[PDB]
């Protein structure tokens, strides 16, 4: 979750072609799994290379 | 004294 | 006389006015040379002598009347006169002043960091242009406008946008044309972005250019593009009106032509009392 | 607890504090600063 | 949790610099929703309007209905500034600039009310070079109108260039032949006689006898162009010569903007010339229907009072040279009312108007020995507020205690008369002067004293903020007549440490704690020294003498000595109070 | 006053106090 | 002794004749110097009072004397002086006349004082053969790519065959050059000679190379294009006619 | 008058006082011309003839009045020929003396390098910028005043970081600023940068860039930026001539942090 936030309170200008909806499909009083995540990637160490 | 007009697209200014 | 002060430095006479060496009275220079009472001794003319080199002499005098002091670059030892003369005589501290900090002023340098974010899939390319100025005062509506007139006779407005989003950062797209036509609009950008600012005064000192590779899921690049501009210039027309943010045009239009603009009543209608041909 | 408290000293129906540090299970703290909202009309000494 | 009534609230007390970070945050409202931003715009101050047209130019597409809701809304702070007399006027350069920034977003898509608002705006400043260029600019996109014509001649109406305002009403007379004749001519009416004008405040049946309000704003604009005029060619065209006739003549409208448009209008011409036009006008009309110079206004009013009881001793009341003439002709004309059977039109003195032209006459010439006399023998009444502020402003350069304190609690607080700034800065340093004569002679108090400062204060700002259901709705009823939400009073901080020595002196600490709290909440005001001020109050409350002291030096050895010069007056002013 | 564009914005009415606390945490069972 | 005029700028006296600064007459830096009027007044010879680098009036005065003109480039500041010195006086368009091209007659442009030139290389691979995308494009108009590829083809005919390398106009400011199934050592041949080429094509035009800056994928994984992006920029300091 | 000392060298007239050639009492150019001696046979003023150029006169008669010499680098011969009169005449050991066992100098060419560890991830974008000179006399703590001046106004204390670390190293730190702010960020300090750099008398030779992957994180960057500034003389004072003469007054810098590694009564040490 520290990856995918963005730091402190961010905006952009407005355009039609980025819309943003706010209708997802679910209840708006739940938050569990609505957080946006990486994929975590781990390297190789030299022993795996 | 300014005329003021609206400047043209290329969708315009190339209308077949 | 209060009118003529000759002073004679290093064999040169030169003639000035009493309020060119009284313009600053508190200093050494002018309290140490009593000009009003050499006019009552000498009735033609005071007369003073100075032991300096001639050449600085008129540095010194030029710049109490043109109030602009320029120091030689090259020839160091008439630069160190200037430095010595006017600070034992007190001109130096009232020539420079300390300011500890309504008009706006443009700085001596000038640097445009330029971040592209680059799309290549296969022969076309998509770019976004984040280009940012160093200080307030450029007036980048005139510069926006200098790209919109340009490139719309190149290209339609359906592949590129451009809008201003703070003071000095404008921003401008390309959504996936061609490697032929994506550097025919990259270009056009960067240079009216010169031409912007060498209408404001400056010039081009030296630039460079960076490209990132891709990010390890996506051919995403990073294109930094920085210029550095210095101090050159010392320092009923037609309005073409556009918004800032502008709007797409996809299809047929939605409101006809006529609904656009606003017309008066006839009835509301006067005569022009301007002539008009 | 130190909501309530500060709740009660200062008369307030429900207060809300924001630590700079939110320390787990066992540590203790010996100056731990944070920031309280309070409504501009008190006019309560510090150290009242 | 939220309303929109609680975030237009938020808006109205947030400074200027405070719209930028708002407008992003609730930025739902404002960038699908035009009419939201118009009634944003419409429910908060000019600067703020403008301010937040300027962080919207950066993220949204601005319409040209914004910009037109900014220039009613900086119209309608005008009319404000008018009525109420404080305040700054809003400046032409903001309303060029506003209309330069609706002219390069839309090319050609304004209508003309935005140019007639831009005229309308530029009218108070006298700028006639930005109407010049607001006139070539619209013919250059061949949109010119009468209207606009005429608001050009109101703008260009300067001592300067009022022939280029003839000018431009000549051509207007040129185009539109019958709209200046049927306007002057709404002002005398077809078969008038006293009758009438006893009928219209008489009878019942208000009807509108004729002028319509496009005509009373075409006579508002021949009204100011007539000031501007000089008196030797408005004594020779024929529409300045009826202009003049039929404004002494009207009986149509109320008699406070009549008064108004005769102190406007007479003001350029000379004693001489104003008498003979009066006794021309009523050698006309009363034939139709039926020092020296002392004496000289006696036989001007005897013969001309069918109800001309409130403009014509107003309007010979500004025409006179100086304020002494004013006097005189306060008091002789009064013996002569008594002496000449006029007992009907005394009544009319007590009228407030004029009483304010009274007060304008001696606040002009800077007599405050003058306006005294007035001030304590006749009835408080509704001061108009503008000359009752820098009053007292004049009686505070006297350095005088009694009467200023005086006057506040016998002829403004009863009345309701609202001062400026400045005016309540010099009243309550008299207060406090006076109640500093009346401790160290053994009358104010502190609650007095907390309320003349909260009740008695005018902002030019106007309070424009409805509730959430009191709103003319499309959808369903409405349950309460539309309210406005009075703003809360914001305190500059010589009123605020006039306070506080106000009620340090008083003997009653906790006044000035609850104005602490009070200038805190309403516009977040903190003294540099508060902290040490609180606690200074807090030993006053308790009589910690000692403590008190304490402090003072911690204050001394943390600011500098100027910093407790403070703490020691407000010390050496506590023990006073307390002895 | 200013407003520079990364500032704490504090509601109307309200004032930000700072307090400084402690507590054992052995008796307590923490934060929040 | 009556022709010539004193002309006093910047602390430094010049002298010069009365038809050279009226060898144009619409000019404003004609209409701003009276020298009949002033030869009328003072008998002897006009003098006037400017405040000009001297430095600079050289290069202004030296073009109504010489019909020539070259913009030193060893110092930024005093070119920049001389471009906006001969602009508010009105001396620029006769010493930097509009071009004449015949495609349809249409003759009215303004070549930039400052031009840049972006020629992007890309570089890419596909079952075990390589190719090159190299794209010219400048960056307004006036100027001629039909020379300039007639320029890159002429070289061009003595190194490699028509077969591996294509070069043809797609714009009136870019221009397109392909390379397909060539060696390693005879890439090296091809960039360096149109390089080559793009440089002294320009100073066919009056301009003059200011820096350049190139900048290359530095990558290590493989990518599908891989882009070497070479930046020019060009000064205009003289005017080229060809006979 | 009899005060002027009027000398024709070269053909050129020059006139001085008679204390600025006997300045220097024992060196053979006061003792072999005597200036008093003369002034009692010349009543209006004494006349000297000499051999020497009038372009080299003027560095002569310069050195004695402001008490330092400089030569010009550009010509070789007033090189030769001045130095050759301070040999002839025993002025060169008064000019130069020899060198016993601290001002600093500002070099004709500095290089500044400006490392920055960018990373950059989906609108975000994180600095950790370093700024070093190559030399010691800069002065930065005009340096952090210039970014302190400017992006305070630009952005909150919160977000960034300015200080000094070395004399001629400075830091900047910066966490997790967007895309739009931190371009802001990024070139106002390279705004005052080069403005600090050219104020002090350098002018920008070159410039160029040096991107860099990183080791441990993915989406970080490193910029290596390496700036070449040529000296040259600006039209006013410098502050290399100007601290000689108008001394500025040195504020007070920033109260330093005494850390604390005792938990403790702490009993006093001696």
């Amino acid at each position: 979750r520290a990856a995918m936030s963005p730091g402190g309170f961010s905006t952009g200008a407005v355009t039609e072609e980025n819309f943003q909806p706010k209708a997802t499909g679910e209840s708006h009083r739940v938050t569990r799994g609505k957080a946006p995540k990486v994929t975590m990637e781990k390297g190789p160490s030299n022993l795996d290379r | 004294m300014k005329r003021i007009v609206v400047p043209h697209r290329w969708s315009e200014m190339n209308r077949v | 006389a209060s009118d003529r002060a000759v002073i004679n430095a290093g064999g040169r006479r030169f003639e000035t006015l009493f309020s060119t060496l009284h313009r600053y009275p508190d200093t050494p220079f002018a309290q140490l040379f009593p000009l009003p009472g050499r006019g009552a001794r000498q009735h033609r003319g005071r007369e003073f002598f100075l032991d300096v080199t001639p050449h600085v002499f008129e540095y010194i005098l030029g710049f109490l009347r043109t109030n602009q002091l320029n120091l030689p670059a090259e020839n160091l030892q008439i630069r160190a006169e200037v430095v010595y003369s006017m600070n034992q005589w007190g001109l130096l501290e009232h020539a420079f002043p300390p300011e500890v900090i309504a008009v706006v002023k443009l700085p001596d340098v000038c640097v445009v960091q330029v971040c592209d974010h680059m799309q290549h899939d296969q022969g076309v390319k998509r770019h976004a242009l984040t280009i940012t100025y160093g200080a307030d005062g450029f007036q980048l509506r005139s510069l926006i406008r200098r790209v919109r007139r340009d490139l719309e006779r190149q290209l339609s407005s359906t592949y590129w946008q451009c809008y201003q989003t703070n003071e000095r950062a404008a921003f401008f797209v390309t959504t996936k044309v061609a490697n032929g036509t994506a550097d025919l609009l990259t270009t056009s950008v960067t240079q009216q972005l010169v031409e912007h600012t060498e209408s404001m005064g400056y010039s081009l000192a030296s630039s460079y250019v960076t490209l990132s590779p891709d990010v390890v899921h996506t051919s995403v690049r990073m294109l930094i593009h920085n210029f550095t501009f210095r101090r050159s210039r010392r320092v009923s027309e037609t309005i073409e009106a556009e918004p800032n943010i502008p709007t797409m045009h996809v299809g047929p239009r939605r409101e006809p032509l006529n609904a656009a603009e606003s017309i008066p009543p006839r009835n509301e209608r006067a005569v022009n009392i301007w002539t008009v041909d | 607890v130190l909501e309530e408290a500060l709740a009660v000293a200062l008369d307030v129906n429900t207060v809300r504090v924001v630590a700079g540090v939110i320390p787990e299970v066992g540590v203790s703290v010996r100056r731990l600063c944070c920031h309280v909202d309070v409504p501009s009309h008190i006019e309560l000494q510090p150290r009242t | 949790g939220y309303t929109f009534a609680d975030f237009l609230r938020r808006l109205e007390r947030s400074p200027d610099s405070h719209m930028a970070p708002l407008y992003h945050e609730h930025r739902e409202l404002f960038v699908r929703r035009h009419d939201m931003f118009a009634r944003v715009i419409s429910s908060v101050t000019w600067s703020k309007g403008v301010a937040l047209v300027a962080a919207a130019g950066y993220t949204q597409a601005v319409n040209v209905t914004i910009y037109r809701a900014l220039l009613a809304r900086m119209l309608l702070h005008n009319r404000h500034v008018r009525q109420c007399g404080a305040g700054s006027v809003v400046p032409w350069s903001a309303a060029l600039r506003t209309y330069s920034e609706a002219i390069a977003t839309h090319g050609n898509a304004v209508p003309t009310r935005m140019t007639l608002s831009a005229l309308r705006l530029c009218t108070p400043a006298r700028q006639w070079v930005a109407a010049i260029s607001l006139l070539m600019l619209s013919q250059a996109n061949d949109k010119l109108t009468l209207p606009m014509l005429i608001d050009a001649a109101g703008c260009c109406a300067t001592p300067a260039a009022w022939e280029k305002a003839m000018a431009l009403l000549g051509r207007f007379h040129a185009q539109s032949l019958q709209v200046l004749p049927d306007s002057i001519q709404s002002l005398r009416p077809v078969g008038t006689s006293a009758s009438t004008v006893d009928a219209a405040a008489h009878a019942l049946l208000p009807r509108s006898e004729g002028p319509t309000p496009e005509q009373k704003h075409i006579l508002t604009v021949i009204n100011k162009v007539v000031s501007a005029v000089p008196w030797q060619v408005a004594l020779s065209n024929e529409m300045c010569r009826s202009y003049l006739t039929h404004l002494v003549a009207s009986t149509t409208l109320r008699p406070t903007e009549k008064t108004a448009s005769l102190t406007t209008a007479v003001q350029q011409l000379p004693w001489e010339a104003f008498v003979t036009l009066m006794k021309t006008v009523t050698a006309t009309v009363q034939e139709g229907s039926q020092s020296n110079s002392i004496i000289r206004e006696g036989v001007n009013l005897l013969q001309s009072e069918p109800e001309t009881a409130i403009p014509f001793i107003t309007t010979i009341l500004y025409k006179l040279p100086s304020a002494e003439a004013a006097a005189l002709f306060l008091s002789e004309a009064t013996s002569a009312y008594r002496n000449s059977s006029s007992a009907v039109v005394a009544a009319a003195i007590r009228h407030p108007v004029v009483v304010g032209a009274l007060l304008k006459r001696c606040a002009d010439s800077n007599s405050w020995y003058l306006a005294a006399s007035i001030f304590k023998s006749t009835s408080p009444t509704a001061i108009p507020c503008d000359v009752a502020s820098d009053l007292v402003i004049q009686m505070r350069r006297a350095n005088q205690a009694p009467l200023v304190v005086d006057v506040l609690q016998k002829y403004i607080v009863p009345s309701r008369t609202k001062l400026t700034e400045e005016a309540i800065e010099a009243a309550l340093l008299c207060v406090l002067v006076h109640n500093r004569a009346l401790a160290k002679a053994s009358g104010v108090h502190w609650i007095s004293a907390l309320s003349w400062a909260t009740d008695l204060l005018e902002e030019g700002v106007e309070s424009r903020i409805l509730q959430t259901g009191t709103t003319p709705s499309v959808g369903g009823v409405n349950h309460e007549d539309p309210t406005v939400l009075l703003r809360k009073k914001t305190l500059s901080p010589r009123i605020l440490s006039l306070l506080i020595y106000i009620c340090v002196n008083a003997g009653s600490p906790r006044g000035g704690l609850f104005a602490l709290g009070y200038a805190r909440t309403v516009s977040k005001t903190e003294l540099e020294l508060s902290e040490e001020i609180t606690a200074l109050l807090y030993c006053m409350m308790y009589d910690r003498p000692r403590e008190a002291e304490s402090i003072i030096q911690h204050a001394v050895k943390k600011h500098g000595e100027y910093k407790g010069k403070y703490l020691g007056r407000l010390l050496v002013a506590s023990q006073e109070a307390k002895g | 006053e200013l407003y520079v564009p990364g500032q704490q914005i504090i509601p109307p009415g309200l004032t930000r106090y700072r307090v400084d606390v402690q507590y054992q945490g052995n008796d307590f069972d923490g934060w929040w």
